[PDB]
């Protein structure tokens, strides 16, 4: 069990260590990895599978790139959807915001 | 529930990755419903590439190929 | 008389705009690229129909975006963020 | 010869609801 | 009865088979590729001539005009979605008027 | 010399569906160049997808395969439909 | 002088078609900026497959190729 | 004596050829064209590490992460008009905080 | 044992910068785009030949590709890079 008490170590190394909201903006527009939950994003593909599918198998790497794909769909909406948001006067975004770009797209 | 699984916070990470201020409470159903469409979208064409190859995994090839299709192209796992 | 030329334009389905002020236009942007180069009546009108179907589509996506902003009469931002939508 | 028809019933009104499933 | 003809249908099989042939698609060819070819344009065809005869229908006249073919295509979901980045020649929109410029309804 | 066009078998499939309908020669143009379009589009998928699965030759899978990609689903299945169809009835080479 | 070649009535009236009633001043020379980035690429491009013909006049099936590369397929006037 | 040693190619030029030989293109491919293919993708691939190169010396990390590849593929209009619809996995996003919000 | 890049990105990475060092998901990366820019090069050029009777591939598509794809900067170098390539390679056989 040398691993799992490197595993714990490192635990320990985390948890003694490593243990106005405009500042989320500018420090998540730097990062750089994905930012959905791992296993229920799996559990929700999962069931989407579910519903055009027989026990269809998955590999990691592949809801690895879906994970990836639909991080980067949703912030590109979501970016397009600001400039219309603060195009009618609105910091604040609203549904009626992810309406047009949603229309206009396609 | 699986639809729910992208929480809260989750989707105010999303917009703070986007750049938001402040966010409505209206936004998170509507986000959670155009990630199921499009990811409805994708998976017809991802999992017809695995039906017709005989095969029962959904091969990191087999989405890359479908993401070329529907034009958002990833980079690295193929192609 | 608003709704007066709204169902005059749309209904009349065929063209609006000029021709031979369009030729003189590709002739002018033909000197510009290129050599004089002489031009098919088709390939004319078909830059024509293209260039409407472009316009149509930009007007159209302004449109909601006139309301979206509490407006009605477009603006020349509304010329600035419809191109974001449309590469 | 004869072709049958199919449901025409929406322009696909979406982006604010969700589609069809056949 | 030649291939054209063998399964009862209207589309030609030598025609596609020809420019497959020489349109440098694959090494090989199956037999049931052509002929499924053949199928699936011609029912598409009529589908949409199916849609442009209502479309007629609907303007009472008879013979196809591009406005025909724009109430045949964009007023399906299924065609839109299928054929909704085409531009056509002398087409025509479709008429539909926003109700806050109306100060009335 | 000549132009390969499909208006005789348009126009057959037409009569025969309505015999009591027209067409002219512009929207004919239009449907022709719809038909290749799509025919092209159908045989490109169908190489694409038989290069990715390290198979040399067009068979009717790929083509099935190819129009539940790009057909939606209604005209999927009525694609595989009459896909059968055509394959039952060429078949039966007597 | 053809940078003039549209006139702004004909926008009115392309307004009124499309459904835009109100219309600003800079509406028709953003419409006439606009015009002349949109043509650009797409005429250039017929220069280069006349180039790619090794003629003079441009054909009308150069103009199809190219409206079909840029993503602006145009039905009737070819196939 | 290979094709790429000919003109001191780096790229496999009689690879190139061959996978546009057996790879369901064309027919005929002249001997003016792989060179030519290896030219271009030379190019490309010069340019790109070039890029990513100073995106590594502004960065004062010693290696290649997709982050500076993303920030060498999105922040160049001739990139955009190349790659503008492609994306890069793991490379984030453009950091651009909106003037009006500022 | 599939046919990549990836020495040929080091190589040509070695010859300009050789301080920088290179991952392996960077790496993929790079030979998943220059795979899909030479599918890309590759089917504009068999488009381009099955279009006016040229079964041919010369030097002569490619550079028209090169034209057509590229922003007018990089058409330039990019045919710059290629008449360089072509007159070397003509040269020495």
């Amino acid at each position: 069990v040398r691993q799992k008490r490197r595993e714990k170590q490192r635990k320990q190394s985390l948890k003694r260590v490593e243990k106005l909201a405009l500042y989320e903006i500018r420090k998540y527009q730097r990062s750089t990895d994905l930012l959905i939950s791992k296993i229920p994003f799996a559990r929700l593909v999962k069931e989407v599978t579910d519903e055009f599918t027989q026990d269809l198998r998955w590999q990691s790497m592949a809801i690895m790139a879906l994970q990836e794909a639909s991080e980067a769909y949703l912030v590109g909406l979501l970016e397009h959807t600001n400039l219309l948001a603060l195009h009618a006067k609105r910091i604040t975004i609203m549904k009626k915001d992810m309406q047009l770009a949603r229309r206009i797209r396609g | 529930d699986n639809i729910q699984g992208i929480t809260k916070p989750a989707i105010r990470r999303l917009a703070r990755r986007g750049g938001v201020k402040r966010i409505s409470g209206l936004i998170y159903e509507e986000v959670r419903a155009v990630l199921k469409s499009f990811l409805e979208s994708v998976i017809r064409d991802s999992v017809t590439y695995t039906e017709h190859a005989k095969r029962k995994t959904v091969t990191s090839l087999d989405v890359v190929y479908a993401l070329k299709r529907q034009g958002r192209t990833l980079y690295g796992f193929g192609g | 008389l608003a709704l007066y030329e709204i169902r005059k334009y749309q209904r009349s389905t065929d063209l609006l705009i000029s021709k031979i002020p369009f030729a003189r236009l590709v002739k002018e942007v033909t000197d510009e690229f290129t050599q004089d180069l002489r031009w098919q009546s088709m390939a004319i009108m078909a830059l024509q129909e293209a260039s409407e179907a472009y316009l149509v589509g930009l007007l159209e996506h302004t449109n909601l975006l006139a309301l979206h902003a509490k407006r009605i009469t477009i603006m020349k931002k509304d010329m600035q963020l419809a191109r974001r939508i449309r590469g | 010869l004869r072709k049958s028809t199919r449901v025409k019933v929406a322009p696909l009104q979406y982006w604010r609801n969700e589609k069809i499933v056949y | 009865q030649s291939r054209s003809a063998k399964a009862g249908l209207t589309f030609p099989v030598g025609r596609v088979h020809r420019l497959l042939r020489r349109g440098n698609y694959a090494q090989r060819i199956g037999s049931g590729a052509p002929v499924y070819l053949t199928a699936v344009l011609e029912y598409l065809a009529a589908e949409i001539l199916e849609l442009a005869g209502n479309a007629a229908r609907d303007n009472k006249k008879t013979r196809i005009i591009p406005r025909h073919l724009q109430l045949a295509i964009r007023n399906d979901d299924e065609l839109n979605k299928l054929l909704g980045n085409v531009t056509i020649a002398q087409g025509g929109v479709l008429p539909n008027i926003h109700q806050n410029l109306l100060p009335k309804k | 010399a000549r132009k390969e066009t499909y208006s005789s078998y348009i126009y057959k499939v037409l009569k025969q569906t309505h015999p009591d309908t027209g067409i002219s020669q512009k929207s004919m143009s239009i449907l022709n160049s719809f038909v290749n379009d799509i025919f092209e589009r159908i045989a490109t998928e169908a190489s694409k997808l038989a290069a990715y699965n390290k198979k040399s030759t067009i068979s009717a899978r790929e083509i099935q395969t190819a129009v539940r990609l790009i057909l939606p689903g209604e005209l999927a299945k009525h694609a595989v439909s009459e896909g059968t169809r055509a394959v039952t009835k060429y078949s039966s080479s007597t």
